[PDB]
RNA sequence: UUAAGUGAAUAAGGGCGCACGGUGGAUGCCUUGGCACUAGGAGCCGAUGAAGGACGGGACUAACACCGAUAUGCUUUGGGG
RNA sequence: UAGUGAACCAGUACCGUGAGGGAAAGGUGAAAAGCACCCCGGAAGGGGAGUGAAAUAGAUCCUGAAACCGUGUGCCUACAA
RNA sequence: GUAUGAGUAGCGAAAGACAGGUGAGAAUCCUGUCCACCGUAUGACUAAGGUUUCCUGGGGAAGGCUCGUCCGCCCAGGGU
């Protein structure tokens, strides 16, 4: 089928209450303080348990 | 499949050509028609 | 005196919808939180609200202020740009037109 | 399991990943295809631990039939074949470890997919 | 303390007013170009190769203009400083 | 959007084998004095500093309406056809 | 000129994976290895037709149904 009307403008701000984006899970480090994400390597650190990784 | 305007060197300038255009009285009345524009392609 | 740096970018090549929603998550923001917050989405317009809040911190350090550690994101705009238009060919002989968009994006740093 | 792609191309990837951890030892890739080579290089060195064959001759399908790793010579050029390398090398390793010889982490999204990324070690 | 009764305020988002921006070129003003005529001129060009063109000519040359192997020009007679 | 179809390199671009059909597009300031130099950024783009009576006249450049898209806020809205 | 449809349908038949390069930036560029597809053809030579798409060195504003350091694209020189 084919739209019967326009949609007026109150209607697309009621759909678009569920179009977020959201952050998750963001911490401290325990070596550098930066905000860096939870149960990963933290990448300007290379400090994955305390522990020096990336290793060449 | 096959269509139409499949081009060759020979047919189009030994029907659309100049030598065909001088040959007539109504090649004539064409390219005088067209020089009354200012068109600068006048055949081929 | 004056607080508050700006720092703007004209006709950036993203669709003006798909970065409000990025800008969403800075308003009202210290500068401390925003650039950790903006390195871990992966979106293409995460990519340059962080080149406009560098280059409004360096305006502010380079040109008047002192205080790095005390900015706050007090206001941060998505205006639409011009537009290009081309085409594309659809089945059966017609054709049906592209907006192709661009938005400009401007981030205000006050103190606090 | 896992569902990839069609049943023959499983295969293929998994002979194809894990032949790689043999010679190199880590691995960039994504979670899914890191968790089933976490299953198979598991299955494969305990095959590494008899000596056998049969350890030769059940090694001679998922690993590819020669891909040389070369860091020697005595007075040669002398060819360690991805599967002599498990029964020479990572064979008496593990003599003392039980299972679980594998460690995975979490680094971050690819720039083109946003498919999350993993390395894979073995220590 | 029990019991019965009366019950405000916060907004995931939305509406109205105001204030400030962005996109877009209406309206205001202007003129290289047109339209309709008046008065005078002129009312043909060509085998001594016409109209219309193609190719070429500059220090740099894609295009327009101008010119023709004497090619962004040659001779002469007047004007002009 | 008028006036020639053509104020701008228009019987051109483009469309059809061909005869043929045929558009859109004017305006910085008086003077280019068209932003040296510094900072962010790969660049685009921007913020200072200057030119200027004016740069919210910065080259898509006089004025800059309407639909359309945003930011902030004084009042109201989760038993209602 | 701008909306609604809506950030929806689609992204035009096919097998890739890893290591090392270059770079502000890489699944999409270069190199290496293994794997896989056609093999009376997805291999070679020419006639039409197209008209510089050929080669060398640069570039990433638009085109490429994504990205792009790359290109039958843009600039400069050069070849029958
Ligand atoms: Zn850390």
């Amino acid at each position: 089928a084919v739209p019967a009307r326009r949609t007026s403008k109150a209607k697309k701000a009621k759909r678009r209450t569920h179009y977020k984006l959201t952050i998750k899970g963001l911490n401290a480090c325990s070596n550098c303080g930066e905000m860096k994400k939870s149960h990963h390597v933290c990448p300007a650190c290379g400090h994955y348990d305390g522990k020096d990784v990336m290793s060449k | 499949m096959k269509r139409t305007y499949q081009p060759n060197k020979r047919k189009r300038q030994k029907v659309h050509g100049f030598r065909k255009r001088m040959s007539t009285k109504n090649g004539r009345r064409v390219l005088a028609s067209r020089r009354r524009k200012g068109r600068k392609v006048i055949s081929a | 005196q004056i607080t508050s740096a700006k720092a703007t970018a004209k006709t950036v090549r993203t669709s003006p919808r798909k970065a409000r929603l990025v800008i969403d998550l800075i308003r009202g923001k210290s500068v401390a939180d925003a650039i950790s917050i903006l390195k871990f989405t992966p979106n293409k317009s995460a990519g340059i609200i962080e080149k406009v809040l560098m280059s409004a911190v360096a305006n502010a350090e380079n040109n008047f202020d002192l205080d790095v550690e005390s900015l706050v994101v007090s206001e941060a705009f998505v205006n639409e740009g011009p537009t290009m238009k081309r085409f594309r060919p659809r089945a059966k002989g017609s054709a049906s037109p592209i907006n192709k968009r661009t938005s400009h994006i401007t981030v205000v740093v006050t103190e606090k | 399991r896992k569902l990839g792609r069609t049943s023959s191309q499983r295969k293929a990837m998994l002979r194809d990943i894990t032949t790689d951890l043999i010679i190199n030892e880590r691995i960039v890739t994504t979670e899914a295809r890191a968790k089933e080579v976490r299953s198979t290089v598991e299955k494969m060195i305990t095959l590494g631990k008899r000596g056998d064959l049969h350890a030769r001759r059940q090694a001679a399908t998922f690993v590819r039939n020669e891909v040389a790793s070369v860091r020697e010579e005595d007075e040669s050029i002398v060819v360690e074949s991805a599967l002599q390398k498990l029964f020479n090398d990572l064979g008496p390793r593990f003599a003392e470890r039980q299972g679980g010889y594998t460690r995975i982490l979490k680094t971050e999204p690819r720039r083109g997919d946003a498919a999350p990324m993993v390395v894979i070690e073995f220590v």
